[PDB]
RNA sequence: CGCCUCGACCCACGUUAGGCCCAAGGGCCCGUG
RNA sequence: ACUAGCCCCGAAAAUGGAUGGCGCUGAAGCGCGCGACCCACACCCGGCCAUCUGGGCGAGCGCCAUGCCCCGAUGAGUAGGAGGGCGCGGCGGCCGCUGCAAAACCCGGGGCGCGAGCCCGGGCGGAGCGGCCGUCGGUGCAGAUCUUGGUGGUAGUAG
RNA sequence: UAAGCAGAACUGGCGAUGCGGGAUGAACCGGAAGCCGGGUUACGGUGCCCAACUGCGCGCUAACCUAGAACCCACAAAGGG
RNA sequence: GGCCGCGCGCCUAAAGGCGUGUCCCUCGGGGCACUGCGCUGCAACGGCCUGCGGGCUCCCCAUCCGACCCGUC
C-alpha cells in the first residue's frame, strides 16, 4: 500500500464524550475523555499528566493556516472503565463533543 | 526521607567558624517611592534529578519536535539538566542536540560509549549566537558507529523512526 | 456503557440473534458519542418473552393514536428496520440537535444489502442471545413480529437473503483452496528461510 | 517524650501479660473499661429537637 | 512612567447585572434594580435565573479602580491639577476633562510630557 | 494524628494553629502542659488536667470520610454509623482525618 | 468471611445481694465484635433477666474452623419471624467453614422466605455426618463418582483489559 | 424514461444440551524515508 | 394435613397513555451481600469581598489616627428596623470649564465600581455648564381598569 | 362512615428558602447559602435517555391479566390454585 | 491543583556534597553537640511585538446545560 498523509503517529486518539455532570447540572471546567485501548481505572494513571490537543479547523487564516489547536492535559480517572477527566486552557465547545482528540506522552515519567 | 538538619551541629560546615563581627559594606537620583532594592538571589535551586532509566549509551524515541519518533542514542546530561544526545547524523540524520528529559523515552536497549570523548559539548557550545560544528559532528559519529555495528541490527533499529500503529497500548508497551 | 472507542469510518453490525433492547442502548451510545453505526439483518433480532407477549405489546401500541387527528397521532412503523431505528429514538435525546446528529448515524436494513455484504460484519457480545437468555425462556424473531402486524416484504427479504448465501457459499469454497494454497507457500517458504526465522518460533501460536 | 513512649509499651505489653496470666490459672481477667472517647457528629444542623 | 503595581488584576465578574426583565420590556432599563415581588424567581435565587449583586463579588482592595494599564485614573480640566500628579506619576494617570477645549488639551499634554505623567486620552480632540 | 494534623487551640477565644510548643506553653503552662507530647498524653491517659487540657483544644474539623459512610440513618449495630463503635472509630477517624 | 463467631462471657453487676454472680456464656454469629455483644445482650435480656445496664461483659472470643481445606455437612437449627408468626425450621449446607454455612443461610432465607437478618435467631449449629444427613441435594453430592458437566459457562474476558465493543465472530462454548 | 436554453487493511453459512475451538485476545501490510 | 415465599384467579369506565420513557426475562424484576464508582451551594484545604472579635503604631524620620497594619470566627431571608453610599434641583461658600464649541441627544466605541452610578472617545448641536464643603427640597416609577399626549398589531381587514 | 373534613397536646417544618434526590410537586429524604479553585461526601443511584459497573455472588419468579420494578405516593380485600 | 520568601565571612568539588575538635554509645558507623556577629523579593529556555498578531466586559449566530409572567392579596 502506497499511502499519504502523516508518516509517523506518536499520540492515541481521544474521543470528547461531554462534561464533568450530574442529572441536572455540568461544569465546563472539565471535559470527559474516552481514550482508545485504556478499559480500566487501574491503567488510566499511566496516561495522568499527559497533555493533550484539540485541532479543529476555523473560517479565515491565522498564521497562513485554518487549523486551530486548544491545549489540555489528563488529570484523573473518571469511573471504573477507563473514561478520564481532562483540564484545557479554555473550556471546550459544547459542539466539540463527539470529536477526536490527540492524546500525546510529552511528559514523561518512563 | 533524611533529616539533613537534624542535629543542631551546624558545625560539620564551618568547623573554624569561631569568627569576629561582620562588617557591613550619592544616589543621584531618588525614586519618590520606597522600592526595595533588587539583589541577586543567594538561593540554590538544587538541580533537576536524571530519570534512573537513562543511562549513558541508552537509546531514547523523541517523542516531539521535528525529529518525532527518531531512535536515538543518549550521551550525557548537561549541568542545566538537558540531556545531551546524538543521531548520529549518519543513520537518522539527527545532529548532536541537548533534549529534555520529557518528549523523550527510554528505553532498555543500551549502548558502551565509555571509549568516546563527549566532553567539548556542554551548555556554553549551545549559546543562541558551523563549519567546526561539522567537523565536531563527523569526529563523534566514527566514534560510535562501530559499536552500533556490534550489536546485529542495531544500525538499521537506529535509522528508523518509531510510530504506534493500530491495537497499540503505550500504556502496555515494555519500552 | 460507554462507547466502543475504535474510532473507525463506520462499524457494520450483524443484527442476527441479538436481543433487541440491549443492541439498541449499546448502538445509541456509540451514535451518541460520534459512531457511524449499520445495523443490518434486522429481521432476525430477538426479543425476550415469545411472539404472544411481543404481539400484544404492539397490539396496545396501535391502539394508541391521536383521538382527533390520527395523521398527527404515534406513527405505527411495521418493518424490523423501522421498529429497531423507533426503538433506538427512544433511547436518545432525539429533540435536541445532538441527538438529532447522533440519530443520523444510524443505518438499518433488513437483510444485507449492498456493499455491506462484501464488508465484515461484527456482533455485540452482551446483546447476544446465546449470552443473555437461558435456552429453555421463549423468545421471537422481529421479523416473526412483523410479519403479524402488517409488514410484507418477509418473502422478497427471504428470497433475496436465499441468493446472496449462495453467492456466499461460493466465495466460501473459493477462499478455502486459496488457504491451502497459502498453506503450502508458507511450508516451502519456512525452509527456504529457515535460518532467518529463529526469532518467530518461540511466539508462533 | 522518651518517659511517655516508653509508657505506652509496658501498658500494652502488661495487659498481654495479665490476660495470659488469667488464662495461666483458668481464670478471665477484665480489662478496664475505656475512659475517653472520640465524638464526631454525623448529622446536619436542620429540623433538630 | 512605569507602573508601579505588581499584583495581577483579577475580575470575579467582566460582566453587567442588567435589570431584570429589560429584554422583555422596551422602557424598562438596565441599569440593576433589586426585584422586591413577593413572588419573584430572580429574588428568591432559582438557578437559570438573573443574578443578583452582592458583596462577595467585590475586587482585590490592592488592585480596586486599576485602570487595565496598571495605572488609577485622576481627572484633570487645567494645567495646574495635572502638576499634582508629579510626584504619584507612578501610581496615578491622568484623563483630560471631557468639557476642556482643544487649545488647553495641548498644554496640559505638553507639561505633561516634561513631568512624565501619563494622560490616557492625548491623542483626542 | 488528630492531634498533630488538625491541632488548634483556643487563645483568647481565636483558633490558633498548634505550630509551635509556644502556643501550648501559653495556653497550658500553668498547669504544667508544655509541648504537643504532654498535651497527647494529658488527652489519651485522662489526667488530672483533662478538662484543662480538652477545653484548650478547638473542635477538630474533620473532612468528609473518604470511601463515604453506610447508612448514617441507623445504628452501627444495624448496619449504619450511629453510635457507639467501641475500635472502629480509629477506622473511622483514618479516613476523615 | 462476612459472619465470624464470637463466644461472649458476661454475668450480672456484683452486688451485696450475691457478690459472687452466675457466669453466662454464647455462641453467636455477628459480622464485627461489637454487633455480637450487642446481640448477646439482647438474649441475656429476654432470656435471663439480666440487661446491659445491670451486667458485666467478661469476655468476648471469636471462634474459627479447625480444618478450612475440607468440606463438612453443617445442620442449622433457626428461628425465624416471618410476615404472620413465628416459625422454626432446619437447615444444611455443604461449605468448608461453618461461616460459610451461616451466611448460606442468612442468603437463603433472605431469598426463599425473604426474611431479613433481624428477624432470625441461630437456635443450634452442629457438624453432621454424611450418613445422618436429611435434606436432599446434600446426599446427591456425597457421591465418590460424581460426574457432571458445566452447563452455564459465562464467556467473559479475563481482567477487563481484554474488553471490546465489538467482535468478529460469534464464540463457540461447548461443556 | 423523454427533451437541452493518519494503516480509516479484512464478505461463511449456521450452532451453542455443539461445531482443533475454550473470543479479531487473530491475521495481513517494508510496519523502517 | 398444615405452614409461607414469588406467581396466577378474585380485579369493571368512559380522548390514546404512561414502573417518567424506551425497553428489560442466568433481568435492566424481587430478597440478601461484596468491591469500586457517580453525585449538592453540605464537609476539608486555599484565594478574594464584607460583618463581627481582639490587638499594634509619638520626648513621632510624622498620619485622609475618620488612617494603616496584624489575628480569629462568621455570611439564608418575606413583614419590619437601621447604617453607609449613588443620583436630581436650589441657596451660602470654594475650585473650575466653554465659539480652539456648553447643555441636551445618539453610538456593534473604551474603561472604573458588587451595585445605585461614574469617567473618557466619536458624532450632532450652537450657548451656556460643572465638581467639592455646608444647608435646604414639589428630589429617583413598571404597574394604581393611574393622567395627558403620541404610536402599533388587528388591517389594506370588517365593510 | 369517611374526607386533600372539622378541632386540641409536644416538637419540627413551610409561610420567609434557595441548593441535591424523590420523573414532576410549599411541607417528604439530604442539607441550609458571600465570589471562586482543588479534594471528598449526604440522600439517591451506576442498560440508554443520564454522570457512574450491562461489575463480582446465591436463590426466587415466567405473568396465554399491560408480570414486576424507589419512604411520603399516588390503592386493593375476604377468599382461592 | 494553587505558592515562590538557605547562604557566606575555610578549602577542594560544574554542582548535589565532603573535609575539625570534644564526651558518650556499642559490635562494624554514627548520635547529641561547637553557637559569633551580619546581609537576606527561586530559577532556565523559547516563540511574538504593527501582523492573516493578542485581547475584549461590545454586537450577531451556533452548540450543551439551566431556565413557566411580572406586580398583587
Ligand atoms: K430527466
Ligand atoms: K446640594
Ligand atoms: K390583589
Ligand atoms: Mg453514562
Ligand atoms: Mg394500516
Ligand atoms: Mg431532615
Ligand atoms: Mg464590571
Ligand atoms: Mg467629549
Ligand atoms: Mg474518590
Ligand atoms: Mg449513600
Ligand atoms: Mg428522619
Ligand atoms: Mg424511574
Ligand atoms: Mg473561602
Ligand atoms: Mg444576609
Ligand atoms: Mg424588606
Ligand atoms: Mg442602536
Ligand atoms: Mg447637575
Ligand atoms: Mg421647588
Ligand atoms: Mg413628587
Ligand atoms: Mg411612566
Ligand atoms: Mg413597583
Ligand atoms: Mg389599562
Ligand atoms: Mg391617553
Ligand atoms: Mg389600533
Ligand atoms: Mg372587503
Ligand atoms: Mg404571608
Ligand atoms: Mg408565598
Ligand atoms: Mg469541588
Ligand atoms: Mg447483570
Ligand atoms: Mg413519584
Ligand atoms: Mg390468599
Amino acid at each position: 500500500k502506497g499511502r499519504q498523509g502523516q508518516r509517523v503517529r506518536l499520540y492515541v486518539r481521544g474521543t470528547i464524550l461531554g462534561y464533568k455532570r450530574s442529572k441536572s447540572n455540568q461544569y465546563e471546567n472539565t471535559s470527559l475523555l474516552q481514550i482508545e485501548g485504556v478499559n480500566t481505572k487501574e491503567e488510566v494513571g499511566w496516561y495522568a499528566g499527559k497533555r493533550i490537543a484539540y485541532v479543529y479547523k476555523a473560517k479565515t487564516k491565522s498564521n497562513d493556516s485554518t487549523i486551530r489547536c486548544i491545549w489540555g492535559k489528563v488529570t484523573r480517572p473518571h469511573g471504573n472503565s477507563g473514561v478520564v477527566r481532562a483540564k484545557f486552557r479554555s473550556n471546550l465547545p459544547p459542539t466539540s463533543m463527539g470529536k477526536k482528540v490527540r492524546v500525546f506522552m510529552y511528559p514523561s515519567s518512563i | 526521607h533524611t533529616y539533613h538538619r537534624r542535629g543542631l551541629w551546624a558545625i560539620k560546615a564551618k568547623h573554624g567558624g569561631a569568627l569576629p563581627k561582620a562588617e557591613k559594606p550619592e544616589p543621584k537620583f531618588y525614586p519618590a517611592d520606597d522600592v526595595k532594592p533588587r539583589t541577586v538571589s543567594t538561593r540554590k535551586p538544587h538541580p533537576t534529578k536524571l530519570r534512573s532509566t537513562i543511562t549513558p549509551g541508552t537509546v531514547l524515541i523523541l517523542l516531539a519536535g521535528r525529529y518525532m519518533g527518531k531512535r536515538v542514542v543518549f550521551l550525557k546530561q548537561l549541568q542545566s539538566g538537558l540531556l545531551l544526545i546524538t543521531g548520529p547524523f549518519k543513520i537518522n540524520g539527527v545532529p548532536i542536540r541537548r533534549v529534555n528529559q520529557a518528549y523523550v523515552i527510554a528505553t532498555s536497549t543500551k549502548v558502551d560509549i565509555s571509549k568516546v570523548n563527549v566532553q567539548k559539548f556542554d551548555d556554553k557550545y549551545f549559546a543562541r549566537e558551523p563549519d567546526f560544528k561539522k567537523d565536531d559532528q563527523k569526529v563523534i559519529d566514527a566514534e560510535l558507529i562501530k559499536a552500533i555495528d556490534a550489536v546485529p541490527d542495531l544500525k538499521n533499529y537506529l535509522g528508523a523512526r518509531f510510530s504506534l500503529r493500530d491495537g497499540d497500548k503505550p500504556h502496555e508497551m515494555t519500552f | 456503557v460507554s462507547g466502543s472507542g475504535v474510532c473507525a469510518k463506520r462499524v457494520v453490525v450483524d443484527a442476527r440473534h441479538h436481543m433487541l433492547g440491549r443492541l439498541a442502548s449499546i448502538v445509541a451510545k456509540e451514535l451518541l458519542n460520534g459512531q457511524r453505526v449499520v445495523v443490518v439483518r434486522c429481521e432476525e433480532i430477538c426479543m425476550s418473552g415469545g411472539l404472544v407477549r411481543q404481539k400484544m405489546k404492539y397490539l396496545r401500541f396501535l391502539r394508541k393514536r391521536m383521538n382527533t387527528k390520527p395523521s398527527h397521532g404515534p406513527i405505527h412503523f411495521r418493518a424490523p428496520a423501522k421498529i429497531l431505528w423507533r426503538t433506538i429514538r427512544g433511547m436518545i435525546p432525539h429533540k435536541t440537535a445532538r441527538g438529532e446528529a447522533a440519530l443520523a448515524r444510524l443505518k438499518a436494513y433488513e437483510g444485507v444489502p449492498p456493499p455491506y455484504d462484501r464488508t465484515k460484519r461484527m456482533v455485540i457480545p452482551d446483546a447476544l442471545k446465546v449470552l443473555r437468555l437461558q435456552p429453555g425462556h421463549r423468545y421471537c424473531l422481529l421479523g416473526q413480529l412483523s410479519k403479524e402486524v402488517g409488514w410484507n416484504y418477509a418473502d422478497t427479504i427471504r428470497e433475496l437473503e436465499e441468493k446472496r448465501k449462495e453467492k456466499a457459499k461460493v466465495s466460501y469454497d473459493r477462499r478455502k483452496q486459496l488457504a491451502k494454497l497459502r498453506v503450502k507457500a508458507e511450508k516451502a517458504a519456512e525452509e527456504k528461510l529457515g535460518t532467518q526465522l529463529e526469532i518467530l518460533a518461540p511466539i508462533k501460536y | 517524650a522518651e518517659q511517655y513512649a516508653g509508657e505506652y509499651e509496658a501498658q500494652d505489653k502488661e495487659l498481654v501479660q495479665l490476660k495470659r496470666e488469667a488464662r495461666m490459672k483458668g481464670g478471665f481477667y477484665v480489662s478496664p473499661e475505656a475512659k475517653l472517647l472520640f465524638v464526631v457528629r454525623i448529622r446536619g444542623i436542620n429540623a433538630m429537637h | 512612567a512605569v507602573p508601579l503595581l505588581t499584583r495581577k488584576i483579577v475580575k470575579k465578574r467582566v460582566k453587567h447585572f442588567k435589570r431584570a426583565h429589560s429584554d422583555r420590556y422596551i422602557g424598562l432599563k438596565q441599569s440593576w434594580r433589586r426585584p422586591k415581588g413577593i413572588d419573584s424567581r430572580v429574588r428568591r435565587k432559582f438557578k437559570g435565573c438573573t443574578l443578583m449583586p452582592n458583596i462577595g463579588y467585590g475586587s482585590d482592595k490592592k488592585t480596586r479602580h486599576y485602570l487595565p494599564n496598571k495605572f488609577k485614573k485622576f481627572v484633570v480640566h487645567n494645567v495646574s491639577e495635572l502638576e499634582l500628579l508629579m510626584m504619584h506619576n507612578r501610581t496615578y494617570c491622568a484623563e483630560i476633562a471631557h468639557n476642556v477645549s482643544t487649545k488647553k488639551r495641548k498644554d496640559i499634554v505638553e507639561r505633561a510630557a516634561q513631568l512624565d505623567i501619563v494622560v490616557t486620552n492625548k491623542l483626542a480632540r | 494524628e488528630l492531634i498533630y494534623k488538625r491541632g488548634y487551640g483556643k487563645l483568647n477565644k481565636q483558633r490558633i494553629p498548634l505550630a509551635n510548643n509556644k502556643v501550648i506553653e501559653e495556653g497550658l503552662g500553668k498547669h504544667n502542659i508544655i509541648c504537643i507530647e504532654d498535651l497527647v498524653h494529658e488527652i489519651l491517659t485522662v489526667g488530672p488536667h483533662f478538662k484543662e487540657a480538652n477545653n484548650f483544644l478547638w473542635p477538630f474539623k474533620l473532612k468528609a470520610p473518604l470511601g463515604g459512610l453506610k447508612k448514617k440513618r441507623n445504628h452501627y449495630v444495624e448496619g449504619g454509623d450511629a453510635g457507639n463503635r467501641e475500635n472502629y472509630i480509629n477506622q473511622l477517624v483514618r479516613r476523615m482525618n | 468471611h462476612r459472619f465470624h463467631q464470637y463466644q461472649v462471657v458476661g454475668r450480672a453487676l456484683p452486688a451485696p445481694g450475691d457478690e459472687q454472680p452466675k457466669i453466662y456464656r454464647m455462641k453467636l454469629w455477628a459480622t464485627n465484635e461489637v454487633r455480637a455483644k450487642s446481640k448477646f445482650w439482647y438474649f441475656l435480656r429476654k432470656l435471663k433477666k439480666v440487661k446491659k445496664a445491670n451486667g458485666q461483659m467478661l469476655a468476648i472470643n471469636e471462634i474459627f474452623e479447625k480444618n478450612p481445606t475440607t468440606i463438612k455437612n453443617y445442620g442449622i437449627w433457626l428461628r425465624y419471624q416471618s410476615r404472620t408468626g413465628y416459625h422454626n425450621m432446619y437447615k444444611e449446607y455443604r461449605d468448608t467453614t461453618l461461616n460459610g454455612g451461616v451466611e448460606q443461610m442468612y442468603t437463603e432465607m433472605a431469598s426463599r422466605h425473604r426474611v431479613r437478618a433481624p428477624c432470625i435467631q441461630i437456635i443450634k449449629t452442629a457438624t453432621v455426618d454424611f450418613k445422618l444427613c436429611k435434606r436432599d441435594n446434600t446426599k446427591q453430592f456425597h457421591n465418590s463418582k460424581i460426574k457432571f458437566p458445566l452447563v452455564y459457562q459465562k464467556v467473559r474476558p479475563p481482567t477487563r483489559k481484554l474488553k471490546t465493543t465489538y467482535k468478529a465472530t460469534r464464540p463457540n462454548l461447548f461443556m
